[PDB]
């Protein structure tokens, strides 16, 4: 599953992604940690908030 | 550290 970024988000830890509107995050996994996803952007995997993105269906 | 559920 891929997601599209709907709202900008700035990483506040090194394991998070910084994401910008329009970007596509690839191969997204829903985490145990509620509200968070893990996925690949610019060839790097990291965590990002689920309410800043929309699942591409 | 814990992470919040960030708000737009």
């Amino acid at each position: 599953v891929d997601y599209i970024v709907e709202y900008d988000y700035d990483a506040v830890h090194d394991d998070e992604l910084t994401i910008r509107v329009g970007e596509i995050i690839r191969n997204v996994k829903k985490l145990q940690e509620e509200g968070w996803l893990e996925g690949e952007l610019n060839g790097r995997r990291g965590m990002f908030p689920d309410n800043f993105v929309k699942e591409i269906k | 550290p814990p992470k919040p559920r960030p708000r737009r």
